[PDB]
């Protein structure tokens, strides 16, 4: 940022870009190293009522794997899922 | 209160010192034995016993969430002060 | 609450596309400059 | 890449091995002012890709 | 939340070292796009699951 | 209209996709007729192959055939038909409609142990 | 159960159950179990004589098209008489799906190599030779891939100790890196962490 | 011309370290001669700019 | 939602063919590359003057371990061994006894700084903020065993760096 | 009690394979001493190959000796190709290891182990 306008114009010309607009070195535009203290919010389970853990217990609603076939008609042939949708070419920048 | 063995070796706050006939003093030969001279058993005994006017006091070590978990100390013994098991600060019911 | 949040109108638009900005003379012009340099040198 | 390691160090305290993304969320919230610096990095990073 | 961010996927054409190079360059471009969207759409709230 | 490339490396463009698909589907049905009637591989593969062959006979276009066969490019649909043919020729040899060769041990799939 | 619990996917659960029935009745010669977990992942437990007929099916069948071998894995379980559990993770790009094909062997029974199905397996099961000792028949170049060249034993078995049996150091008498029996300056401290209260009643086993 | 300002900033970097002795002192100890605002000095003699 | 890198057919009119042949014979893109490198020649470099200048750090930084005391001189550690239970490398070795006033304190507190992975799980497992991983990263030794810290070295790191560790914990305890 | 073989149908084909592996190792030992510039004699290396074969001489299972032939062929391929260095070849000769006490009285002297 401290460069003279002769070196600045030379540097912009040699790169072919406006380099002073986007300087990779950092100056006073970055955040302060000292910040005010935060007040972080609490989650949804910080409630004094209607907050029994048996109604929000993720690990205890895990089930054993449902056994479909075990060795102890004209029904449709299935796939594991419907076939994947063909992607759309990008409207932003297709390179075509 | 650091002290010194007859071998010249400093005794730590734990009480560790090598014996005279112990070969492992040779690691301090030409070098030093790093002990810490601030004994916590001495520094906590310098604190004044805090006189309070309740039957049960609380202690978190000061600083709020920067100290220890908050404990409640019963002060019904007038023989003994009520000592925090975390910080070692001790309390006495004033009556 | 005080939390690391973006500004109210959001951040500014960030460039992310290729910018190779096409400088220089044409091929006709560069061959003409090279031929003119040769002709000056030969003369 | 050094500035992005500063982003890792500000978010976790380690420049490379953060141990930050944990099962259940992340270990710690963003420090205040971090997203502004991520913005100031990202706004200028396109010119760095362009000159590469 | 990748289903909520908008980005493109660079596709090669010849499978060589040069197309994979260009795919990585354009993935850096699209990563800058995703980072812009993530900085614009960061919600408030907690950072761990509140299952303690 | 002759699509210029498939977009996939090493997958060439098929000039006549419909005739190639009809040949491959009738060849899959021919190989698949050598399998017993009770076999679920025969019934399921005859079902999907007759559906694909009906769709190929129903559509003159290549693009609309790609959008309603729902398998990507038409050339990788041809590739999938060839893989199905090679699979069915192997399934003749393997005979997997036969009963289970061996029951597993008593707690072979018990997890957690 | 909204914010903190993972949302259950019933549609993919139903579709994977139907496709597991499909795979089981197309291939009943080898398929021993079919199961779908609660987080919607399909496992096809097969007999080890049908590694190749199953995996060539799922790679080539027009309703499966599992064209990518993502990962091949062994798991040592010493309480089984077939202590090794060989696990094939497959990715179908066409139907945007993943499947798991599990089979078994012990120390001595070979498994047929799936390099004629997926060339990707060429190192994985080679790793399974190096780490578990599961021999693979008809592998093109079966040898060690991760351990040291003179290494005895197979490390990822659970009767193999955490530290090895030998450690290395440079010996200056012989001018050479040498192997000695391992002696730790500090032993690894085994922690007994398991609580004696049952955590998950859904997974309770019936008693004796 | 803006080269004259560059040479004058160099000469006042020389004059800002307390002459040629301080300039060469900080040049050989620090391998940098730019001047700053003295933020402080500790009990050891470390000077912070 | 996808794009094709390198799916351009170059134009075949005489203008573009002569442009490409002038690029071939007259080396236009090579002069472009030389110009970009010359553009970086006239930039101020990114080099900081270490050790007189220092790399920027945050108060979350995980450096050298230290044991903290209370604002009475009593050490915070009450020998609960949560730091050595959580320690991913088993770098912490703790032995304890009741000392002469009956306080629950350690007799051994070793951190092997050559096993330690500097991940800070010990400081966040600590219920009393006793073990902390401080700001110091400049503690390279000439001997392996000088990195085998015992309780005395850790309490001395606490006494050495407490004026800074207290301010980093002051700036970062509300995120924890 | 009916298992799948590895290579051998019985013990006799297995002993054929063990015999051919010993032949291949016996042929390879002088090349191994020469190109790894080992400071053992060729007789010492052939004695070590004899020792490594005769350690396993008590095995009566065809599958286990099939796997021992397989692992011996892998060691041989890592020795013929220069994949092992000199150190991996010399790890069969426990040179830096002091000779352990073998009788009862000296094991009683040195420690607690049997
Ligand atoms: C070309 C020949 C050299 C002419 C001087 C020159 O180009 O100076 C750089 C000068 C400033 O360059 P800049 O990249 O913009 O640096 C900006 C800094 O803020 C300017 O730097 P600063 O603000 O940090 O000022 C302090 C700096 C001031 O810088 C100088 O005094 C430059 C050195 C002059 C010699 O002084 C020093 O750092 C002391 C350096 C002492 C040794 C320099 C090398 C001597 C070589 C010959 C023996 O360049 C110009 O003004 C443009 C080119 C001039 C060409 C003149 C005709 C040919
Ligand atoms: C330089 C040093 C490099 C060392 C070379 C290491 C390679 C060692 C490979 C080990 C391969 C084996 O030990 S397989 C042998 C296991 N055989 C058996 O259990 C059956 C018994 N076999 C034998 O006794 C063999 O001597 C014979 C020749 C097959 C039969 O002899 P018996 O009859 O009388
Ligand atoms: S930082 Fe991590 S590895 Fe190091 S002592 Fe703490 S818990 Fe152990
Ligand atoms: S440092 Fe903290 S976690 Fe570790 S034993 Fe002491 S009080 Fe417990
Ligand atoms: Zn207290």
């Amino acid at each position: 940022a401290s460069a003279t306008r002769l070196i600045q114009g030379l540097r912009n010309w040699a790169s072919g870009r406006d380099l002073q607009a986007k300087l990779q070195l950092r100056y006073q535009e970055i955040s302060k190293r000292t910040q005010p203290p935060p007040k972080l919010p609490v989650g949804p389970s910080h409630r004094l009522s209607n907050n029994y853990y048996c109604a929000r217990d993720g690990r205890r609603e895990a089930m054993p794997p449902s056994i479909v076939m075990s060795s102890q008609s004209e029904k449709k042939a299935v796939s594991p899922a419907p076939p994947i949708k063909r992607w759309e070419l990008s409207q932003d920048e297709p390179y075509l | 209160g650091v002290r010194t063995s007859p071998t010249g070796e400093k005794v730590t706050h734990t009480g560790q010192v090598y014996d005279d006939e112990d070969y492992r003093r040779v690691r301090f030969v030409g070098r030093q034995k790093e002990v810490n001279e601030n004994f916590a058993i001495d520094l906590i005994a310098e604190q004044p016993v805090s006189q309070v006017g309740s039957r049960v006091i609380s202690c978190d070590g000061g600083g709020g969430a920067l100290g220890h978990p908050r404990v409640y100390i019963n002060l019904d013994k007038e023989t003994k002060t009520g000592t925090c098991g975390y910080c070692g600060l001790q309390f006495r019911q004033q009556h | 609450v005080k939390q690391d949040m973006p500004p109210v109108g959001g951040y500014g638009p960030i460039d992310y596309k290729r910018n190779l900005p096409r400088r220089g003379l044409s091929g006709y012009s560069m061959f003409a400059v090279g031929i003119g340099a040769l002709l000056f040198g030969y003369w | 890449r050094e500035k992005m390691f500063e982003f890792y160090e500000r978010v976790s305290g380690a420049r490379m091995h953060a141990a930050y993304v944990r099962p259940g969320g992340v270990h710690q919230d963003l420090p205040l002012g971090l997203m502004d610096d991520i913005y100031e990095f990202s706004k200028n990073f396109s010119l760095r890709i362009d000159e590469l | 939340v990748y289903d909520q961010v908008e980005f493109d996927v660079p596709i090669g054409s010849r499978g060589d070292c040069y197309d994979r190079y260009l795919c990585r360059v354009e993935e850096m471009r699209q990563s800058i796009r995703i980072i812009s969207q993530c900085l614009n759409k960061m919600p408030p709230g907690e950072i761990k699951v509140d299952d303690a | 209209l002759l699509k210029k490339t498939t977009g996939l490396v090493g997958l060439a463009v098929c000039e006549t996709p419909h005739e190639r698909l009809k040949i491959l589907y009738t060849k899959i049905l021919d190989v698949l007729g050598h399998i017993p009637k009770n076999a679920a591989y025969r019934k399921y593969t005859e079902q999907i192959t007759n559906e694909k062959l009906s769709i190929v006979k129903a559509e003159p276009d290549v693009k609309k055939l790609e959008e309603q066969l729902q398998g990507g490019q038409i050339e990788e649909v041809i590739l999938q038909a060839e893989n199905e043919l090679s699979l069915a020729r192997k399934m003749i040899q393997w005979k997997p409609w036969e009963p289970l060769v061996e029951e597993p041990p008593a707690s072979q799939w018990k997890w957690p142990i | 159960t909204r914010p903190t619990v993972r949302p259950r996917n019933d549609v993919a659960h139903k579709q994977l159950s139907a496709f597991g029935e499909y795979v089981a009745e197309i291939l009943p010669k080898y398929v021993q179990q079919v199961q779908v977990s609660c987080f919607s992942e399909l496992e096809i437990c097969i007999h080890p004589d049908g590694v190749i007929p199953v995996l060539t099916f799922l790679r080539d069948h027009s309703n499966a098209q599992f064209k990518s071998l993502a990962d091949l894995t062994a798991v040592d379980i010493p309480t089984r008489q077939n202590r090794f559990e060989i696990v094939y993770n497959l990715l179908s790009l066409r139907f945007n799906s993943r499947i798991r094909v599990k089979t078994y062997t012990d120390e001595l029974t070979p498994v047929e190599s799936s390099v004629s199905v997926y060339k990707a397996a060429n190192w994985y099961e080679r790793e399974i030779w190096d780490m578990f000792g599961v021999f693979f028949a008809n592998h093109p170049d079966l040898r060690r891939i991760l351990t040291d060249y003179g290494f005895e034993g197979h490390p990822f078995r659970k009767d193999f100790p955490l530290s090895g049996y030998v450690e290395l150091r440079y010996d200056d008498e012989v001018k050479r890196v040498v192997a000695e029996p391992v002696e730790l300056a500090q032993e690894f401290r085994k922690f007994d962490l398991n609580s004696p209260w049952e955590a998950f009643p859904a997974y309770r086993q019936p008693p004796e | 011309m803006e080269l004259l300002q560059v040479l004058k900033r160099g000469l006042q970097q020389v004059s800002g370290h307390g002459g040629l002795r301080g300039y060469l002192r900080v040049l050989f100890r620090a391998n940098d001669v730019r001047v700053g605002t003295l933020v402080g000095e500790d009990k050891y003699g470390n000077k912070y700019y | 939602t996808y794009k094709y890198v390198n799916l351009r057919e170059p134009s075949m009119d005489m203008k573009s063919v002569t442009d490409r042949a002038a690029q071939t014979l007259l080396w236009t893109e090579l002069i472009r590359g030389l110009g970009m490198t010359l553009s970086y020649l006239f930039r101020e470099p990114a080099t900081i003057n270490y050790p007189f200048e220092k790399g920027p750090l945050s108060p979350r930084f995980r450096g050298e371990h230290a044991l903290r005391r209370y604002p009475s001189g009593e050490e915070r550690c009450i020998a609960c061994k949560l730091c050595e239970a959580v320690c991913p490398a088993q770098a912490i070795t703790i032995e304890a006894e009741p000392r002469a006033d009956g306080s629950r304190r350690t007799t051994r507190y070793d951190i092997d700084m050559t096993k330690c992975i500097y991940c800070g799980f010990c400081q966040e497992a600590c219920p009393v903020d006793a073990i902390v991983e401080g700001p110091n990263f400049e503690f390279s030794t000439e001997t392996h065993e000088e990195l085998l810290y015992n309780k005395e070295k850790l309490l001395n790191n606490g006494d050495k760096w407490e004026a800074e560790i207290a301010a980093n914990i002051q700036a970062d305890y509300l995120y924890r | 009690t009916s298992v799948k073989p590895i290579f051998s149908r019985d013990m006799n084909e297995a002993k054929r394979r063990v015999r051919e592996l010993y032949r291949a190792w016996y042929r390879e030992v002088p090349n191994t001493v020469h190109l790894f510039q080992l400071d053992i004699s060729v007789k010492q290396g052939r004695d070590k190959v004899r020792e490594m074969f005769k350690k396993n001489a008590h095995v009566t299972d065809p599958r286990v000796v099939d796997l021992l032939v397989i692992k011996g062929k892998m060691e041989l391929e890592e020795t013929i190709n220069v994949w092992k260095q000199r150190t991996h070849v010399m790890r069969f000769f426990h040179e830096t290891e002091a000779p352990r006490p073998k009788d009862f009285l000296s094991k009683f002297y040195v420690g607690h182990d049997p």
